């Protein structure tokens, strides 16, 4: 997996 | 449970950790990611046609202090997941902690991972400067403004799911009981509107596999995630083998390796062997490591279940220790 605000 | 204290919940192998959030009048309870890679409060609402039937949502008409708002928000996370919807405003209570009349952005679609996952929605603890709509202000901002917490920080404590997971946020305050020594005070740079730090340098018992570089702290990355060359040193170290999309195949086997040590501001902190697994399936375990085609690393949860981290919006600055446990 979770990769969060690219 | 103290004053802007919010427990954890640890989710999988420490895929991602979420607390509840209560929003509205009476209010409803949430289950929100907590994360500083983003600054939207998003949460799945009845107006959302593409929502978990699992997921909690959030009613206007049962809210008498929900207000309507003319503005509309779309975000896209670095996963390639994604939601969109309407802005509003309406109160959230965070551990105790009243914040009023904050700009909450209702989900009217989502990504299907968000459907799927456990979570209602997120809670997300950057800068400001990258809301998705110019002109809102973040938690952390209210909480400030209305003082509901009289020191600009939060303290992260993030379990490991092998020691019975958990975790725990603590708004305005931090607890030793969760590290070991002093704490190492960090700058950060939050030029790009994330928690931005600098790593001296990586180690490998004696190996040098990294020289300095930056990254960005991020609550809400499973995984450490460097660039390119400073991964494929790292798995050299490993003898881990590229799965050729962003993962490493390693030894499931970690008695033997040695941790992986950043020099931060003078300070040593691990990835300890045990973090070096991230997931066993079938016999075959992912590493905690992965790559992306960025200048920088993102600090994710493979890191921090294994360093406690005080944030201070205010400076903005950073106090690191390890894990105690």
């Amino acid at each position: 997996x979770v990769v969060x605000a690219x | 449970a103290g004053v802007g204290t919010v427990p954890m919940t640890d989710y999988g192998n420490d895929i991602e950790y979420y607390g509840q959030v209560t929003i509205g009048t009476p209010g409803k309870k949430f289950n929100l990611d907590f994360d500083t890679g983003s600054s939207d409060l998003w949460i799945a609402s009845t107006l959302c046609t593409n929502c978990g039937s699992g997921q909690t949502k959030y009613d206007p008409n049962q809210s008498s202090t929900y207000q309507a708002d003319g503005r509309t928000w779309s975000i896209s996370y670095g996963d390639g997941s994604s939601a969109s919807g309407i802005l509003a405003k309406d109160n959230v209570n965070l551990g105790g902690l009243l914040i009023k009349g904050q700009t909450i952005e209702l989900a009217k679609r989502e990504a299907a991972s968000f459907a799927s996952g456990p979570n209602d929605g997120l809670l997300g603890l950057g800068f400001d400067t990258i809301t998705t709509v110019r002109g809102v202000k973040t938690p952390m901002d209210n909480l400030i403004s209305q003082g509901l917490i009289s020191r600009p920080i939060f303290g992260v404590y993030l379990g490991k799911a092998k020691n019975g997971g958990g975790g725990e946020y603590i708004f305005g305050g931090y607890d030793s009981t969760k590290f070991k020594g002093s704490l190492t005070t960090v700058p950060i740079d939050n030029s790009r509107g994330w928690w931005g730090i600098t790593v001296d340098r990586a180690t490998v018992g004696t190996s040098t596999v990294a020289s300095s570089f930056d990254g960005i702290l991020d609550t809400g990355t499973t995984l450490l995630i460097l660039p390119n060359n400073i991964a494929a040193s790292v798995a050299r170290a490993y003898g881990a083998s590229d799965n050729g999309d962003g993962t490493y195949t390693i030894s499931c086997d970690t008695s033997a390796f040695k941790p992986l040590v950043f020099s931060i501001n003078g300070a040593s902190f691990q990835v300890s062997p045990d973090s070096l697994v991230f997931e066993e399936f079938q016999g075959q375990c992912i590493a905690g490591f992965g790559y992306g085609n960025w200048g920088f690393a993102i600090i994710g949860d493979t890191f921090l279940k294994n360093n406690y981290v005080v944030f201070n919006q205010g400076v903005p600055e950073v106090q690191i220790a390890p894990v105690a446990e």
